[PDB]
DNA sequence: AGAAGCTGCACCTTCACGGC
DNA sequence: CAGGTAGACGCGGACATCAAGCCCGCCGTGAAGGTGCAGCTTCT
């Protein structure tokens, strides 16, 4: 009857922090004993180039303003100039038991919850998530910025078994957009094994390094971190990077994001493009929160009428809703 | 609460010689009556809706966000153990001896040290702070005391070291060890090449020894009576005094010829006890010859 | 009669997002807590398998790096936080500060049970660690060592799996693998002390802890005094707010067979030696204390002083 | 309708810090291996050349005037004396697709600014716009004081495809004025490549190297960098030239800066020459700032009259207002 | 012609300076 | 298919002084809030 008051999901499909390297294309082979990039501090000279606020002013101040520089400092990362390839590397663990909650409340929407996952499986098993999710480790789709200026971008793919490798993948970022999902044999053979260690049967480890054939000299995007700004001159830089092990790398949650963008079933135009899987389905770039619940189709409203009311979604909302699974997540009034 | 009704406590907390017994104002009888001097009818209602809603709980909950945490029972069993964050104000302690005296107490710390007679109040610096704000620009939905501190927790630091601190923390000789050893175990001939190569070997070791007598050369120029002297007499004296923490010529053996010889025996004694081979004994005279080598490549530093 | 027979060592462990915020007051290292948590989870999700108990836990921090950054004018430092999505209509979320901090340390924690004689020699610490890789330390996951030029494997040391020699022997074996990292160990004699010191006919608040963790230059007739190692403040448990209620009496519990408590952090203070001065490894490990009906759910190292 | 209040533009035509060498005139094809210029840290004894000050106004410490060598500490570059040639390298993408902000709010105002964009480029490609860019790659600019006494500058540019050129533009860039932009067949297949870059229909990264004769053992004068630290003095060099692995460099942004002087339309007495693309059109070293807001030219009054009321501008100020958009930077309330 | 849930709007509300 | 044994590598004394170390201008902003009620809306 009622849903659970407290209901919490895990993230499944947990990568790690994506390092970067630089190295000359062809050289791709002996890519281990390849220098990382370092987060440099500049201080750069600009103008004021923000708008003005003409509210308790005066003229004289503000064009004066205007016509005086503007002084700041801050954080770059630049590939060198005899590395024309940027080398982003990171672990991305498949964890296992997808639909089990890891916390919940009452045992008969236990007992619901796990059986309408348990029916979902039994159906239609993890064959279109996994290969979403592999399409989006297969086009690098985890270099955000890094992306968008490539000539030729290569994803290496190695299974971790014991402690040594088991499988190889080599794909082509490029030939797989962004924006469809095609159906190939490689593909295929990575999203079983996506799916044998989302099945609770392994704990797939895998790693993934992404070539980026970006140029000489040329500046690289490491994820910028986030300060909110407001005290005592804590935003006189305006940008920081983020870097482990003196290395600029990307978040993990970016790299998350990154390969969880596979939802291309929303009301809003679906032919756009896959957007990220977050309960009312948000895409920060535009600034809307599709699949609001004046609509039917937002993940709340869709789980408790899967889950209590006993009426089954679409096909392609219930992946969306096992993905929200997936995703992990705090839910529950 | 809610914020709006803060303004009530704003109302609560005047201190009009007394807001203790304004805000659950029980003890009073003239402030109910000044509250609305006009009935008692709704002047005790509205002590009574104000006494009362300051004690008043509602119901137990803990709305699905906040943390609470299995803990193992001794034999078995768990407790879920909800955690409340406390308003333990050490950020009135922390703010005072930062801003307050702090300044006193510096100032007589940074001009007043070649005056010997400085102040007497100490203070502290607590390094690495941590500044936490709940409410980002608008912290009164946390609550009121997230409001005098305009959120601004204060934490103090823990951080584990990386093998330095102040208060208190904490292989080629091998080589050349194991080679000489699995060189004098084989023989081929037993020619000049053997014997130059075993020269080789140990004149490695010894400018290894000189290296280490260099590299700890740099450490400081007066040790002292620090224990474990067992072995540390003859060697005491060939790491050097650096000849400028002497300065009256305190020491009278450090000239007298005591170390060199002995310096030398004890060395090719640990290179006999650490070679040997399937030729298992190494013996007494080839300790004298490096000995010799050592107590040469030592006197020859004057 | 909490004694363990052997110490199952995990070898350096990576943490990519730990729990930096420890407690109300203190935050860096995470709670000891966190790994009496994780070492009970793992005999939830393996020791009852193998009849054996796991109890207690050593920390090492072989490196420690937080994300944080210092405003730039200030004393103190912030926290680099994350960004949530937007709500439901499109507009930025109101952010809670995260302090997520990358942790490495190794741990070995102290096997007790029937399930060992001679047979798993190497394959219970093996059932252990990889059963482990896929799990959470406190709240960072584990990153289980990828494809690099060296492994690092698991070891199981017996305190009756050999003599006197032999014991001191594979305690300085086992201690060289973990030599540069530095153990955490609480010290509570230490706190009271330093308190009994301190309470020269003048009371206390919580500064018996506070005056350790500071760095005070004052002046004796400028000086400054030394504290032995480093004397940190460590969330040490919890204290009872409230009388423990029912399984079906609290609303939005985390489930409602279990008893609920409401509860307050406790606070005592810690060290971090070198492992090479702990004088006996089957100390240096954390307990829990119930004593379920005053409240008190600590955790601790005792028999080390 | 209105200006979404967070409006993040990305930077396209995104240099690179650009390298110096030195060598010889005549050697410039075979100019690979050229040593690379150092940055020399000296110490000159001068003068008192400052006007004084009042405290310095006494008859007692005009003195300093009188007697004080004032003993300061530069850094130089120099050529090595049997080397008469500046060589300066760099590498740029253009990446195109400008409209399109990676930071939105108001979706309406999204889509409306890519209408605007869309029907812009629909109307009039990005013809004079990479005419200008091209032009302004042609001539020196991005030589900024290594211009103004050399004798023959010559410019060449190739279009790395994959890791070898595809088509190499040799320009004599002293011919090419700093003023007026003309016409040429290889500067129009230049401007047309940059074009299609602009855009996306293409990858473009082109490689920038530039010969200068400054002179045998001449100064040349790479970006000096800025110090962000206020008033100190006896010990402060108060001249850091920056450097790239002990090799003299010029900034990216000072390249950005001078291949981005596009702008011929402003108010003012427009007889001086361009000037670079800023809203509120500044040059802080000529203390003027163009396009002042009491004018109704500046960017962001242009913008919003082109977007939310509707008011196309001029053609010209249409072209500044997508220099201003393919420059980037944040616009919003 | 009466009941539930959603949205819009109002209401609350600023600091002390120099590395074991 | 081989290539040395022995022994020892100096003392003294000193290592400069004067005078000075610049001036100008500026240092982005956008977004990161909860609770409670009045009224509207949708549905029955």
């Amino acid at each position: 009857l009622s849903t659970a008051s407290v209901l919490a999901f895990e993230r499944k499909l947990d990568p790690s922090d994506a390092l970067m390297s630089a190295g000359a294309w062809a050289q791709r082979d002996a890519s281990q004993e390849w220098p990382a990039v370092t987060v440099r501090e500049k201080s750069v000279r600009g103008t004021i180039s923000n708008r003005l606020k003409t509210k308790d002013r005066d003229p004289a101040k503000l064009d004066a303003s205007i016509q005086s520089p503007n002084l700041q400092t801050v954080d770059v990362a630049n590939l060198p100039s005899d590395a024309d390839t940027l080398k982003v590397r990171f672990t991305l663990r498949v964890l296992g038991g997808a639909g089990t909650p890891s916390a919940c409340n009452d045992a008969a929407y236990r007992d619901k919850l796990l059986q309408t996952v348990a029916t979902y499986v039994n159906d239609q098993g993890f064959a279109e998530l996994a290969r979403r999710y592999a399409h989006n480790l297969a086009n690098a789709r985890f270099l955000w910025r890094n992306r968008v200026g490539a000539e030729a971008v290569e994803v290496r793919i190695n299974h971790i078994r014991q402690g040594e490798v088991a499988r190889a993948w080599r794909f082509d970022a490029l030939a797989i957009g962004l924006r469809d999902f095609k159906a190939d044999a490689e593909l295929d053979a990575l999203a079983e094994l996506i799916a044998s260690g989302l099945s609770g049967s392994g704990h797939v480890l895998l790693e993934v390094v992404a070539f980026a054939r970006i140029g000489d000299g040329q500046e690289v995007f490491p994820s910028q971190e986030l300060i909110l700004d407001k005290g005592d001159k804590k935003g006189q830089k305006s940008k920081t990077l983020y870097s482990v092990r003196d290395a600029a790398a990307i978040h993990s949650q970016k790299i998350g994001n990154a390969l969880r963008t596979i939802d291309t079933w929303y009301p809003d135009e679906d032919g756009l493009g896959p957007i990220a899987v977050e309960p009312y389905g948000s895409v920060t770039s535009q600034g809307k929160a599709y699949r609001q619940p004046k609509q039917k189709l937002d993940f709340y409203t869709l789980l408790d009428n899967w889950v209590l009311r006993d009426e089954a979604p679409a096909v392609e909302q219930q992946h969306y809703v096992i993905a929200n699974l997936i995703r992990g997540g705090v839910f529950g009034e | 609460g809610n914020a709006a009704a803060l303004d009530v406590f704003k109302f609560l907390s005047l201190q009009y010689q007394g807001k203790n017994l304004l805000n659950w104002l029980t003890e009073d009888s003239a402030e109910a009556l000044q509250a609305l001097s006009d009935n008692a009818e709704q002047a005790r209602e509205w002590r009574q809706a104000f006494i009362g809603i300051t004690t008043v709980k509602g119901a137990p909950a803990s709305h699905s966000l906040a943390k609470q945490l299995y803990f193992p029972l001794p034999g078995s069993g768990y407790h879920l153990l909800a955690p409340l964050f406390p308003t333990s104000l050490v950020h009135h302690v922390h703010a005072l001896l930062r801003e307050a005296r702090f300044g006193d107490a510096a100032k007589a710390a940074r001009e007043a040290r070649s005056r010997q007679e400085s102040w007497p109040h100490g203070f502290s610096e607590y390094p690495n702070l941590a500044i936490q704000k709940f409410g980002g620009t608008k912290p009164q939905n946390i609550s009121q005391l997230n409001n005098e501190r305009r959120g601004e927790n204060w934490l103090l630091p823990s951080l584990p070291p990386n093998w330095q601190r102040q208060n208190v923390n904490a292989p080629e000789v091998s080589r050349l060890t194991r080679t000489l050893q699995r060189f004098l175990a084989k023989t081929v001939h037993n020619n000049l090449a053997i014997r130059q190569r075993r020269a080789q070997l140990v004149a490695q070791i010894c400018d290894e020894a000189l290296q280490y007598a260099a590299r700890l050369r740099e450490l400081e120029p007066g040790w002292s009576a620090t224990p474990g002297c067992q072995l540390h007499d003859a060697e005491q004296l060939w790491l050097d005094p650096l000849r400028a923490q002497t300065d009256e010529t305190f020491l009278q053996r450090r000239l007298r010829g005591d170390w060199p010889a002995e310096v030398g025996n004890r060395f090719a004694n640990w290179l006999n006890r650490a070679v040997s081979s399937d030729s298992q004994i190494l013996g007494s005279p080839e300790a004298a010859q490096w000995s010799q080598e050592l107590s040469k490549e030592l006197t020859m530093f004057k | 009669v909490t004694d363990p027979e052997a110490l199952l060592l995990l070898p350096r462990l990576s943490i990519q997002n730990a729990n930096a915020i420890s407690s109300p007051l203190t935050w860096g290292f995470p709670s000891p807590g966190a790994f009496t948590g994780f070492v009970h989870a793992l005999q939830r999700r393996v020791g009852i398998s193998l009849d054996i108990e796991l109890d207690g836990v050593g920390i090492v921090c072989h490196r420690f790096e937080a994300q944080i950054s210092q405003p730039a004018g200030k004393r103190t430092k912030v926290f680099n936080l994350t960004r949530n999505p937007l709500n439901r209509d499109g507009s930025t979320a109101a952010i809670v500060e995260e302090g997520r901090a990358h942790l490495e340390v190794s741990l070995l924690l102290g096997v007790h049970g029937d399930g060992l004689d001679d047979h798993p020699a190497q394959e219970i610490a093996r059932q252990v660690q990889e059963q482990a890789g896929a799990m959470r330390l406190a709240g960072g996951s584990i990153l289980p060592w990828c494809n690099e030029r060296f492994p690092a494997p698991n070891a199981e040391l017996l305190m009756l799996g050999g003599s006197d020699e032999q014991r001191r022997k594979n305690q300085r074996r086992l201690t060289r693998r973990l030599l540069p990292g530095f153990a955490l160990v609480s010290r509570e004699a230490l706190l009271q002390q330093h308190l009994e010191t301190l309470r020269t006919t003048l009371p206390e608040a919580t500064t018996l802890d506070a005056l350790l963790d500071l760095c005070r230059i004052n002046f004796e007739p400028w000086q400054v005094r030394d504290k032995p190692g480093w004397l940190v403040p460590i969330p040490a448990g919890y204290n009872a707010l409230s009388p423990l209620y029912l399984p079906g009496e609290v609303r939005n519990a985390r489930d409602r067979e279990t008893p609920l408590r409401f509860v307050e952090n406790l606070f005592g203070l810690g060290e971090w030696l070198s492992p090479h001065r702990v004088a006996a490894l089957s100390d240096l490990l954390w307990y829990h204390h119930a004593e379920p009906d005053k409240g008190l759910y600590r955790w601790s190292t005792p028999r080390f002083v």
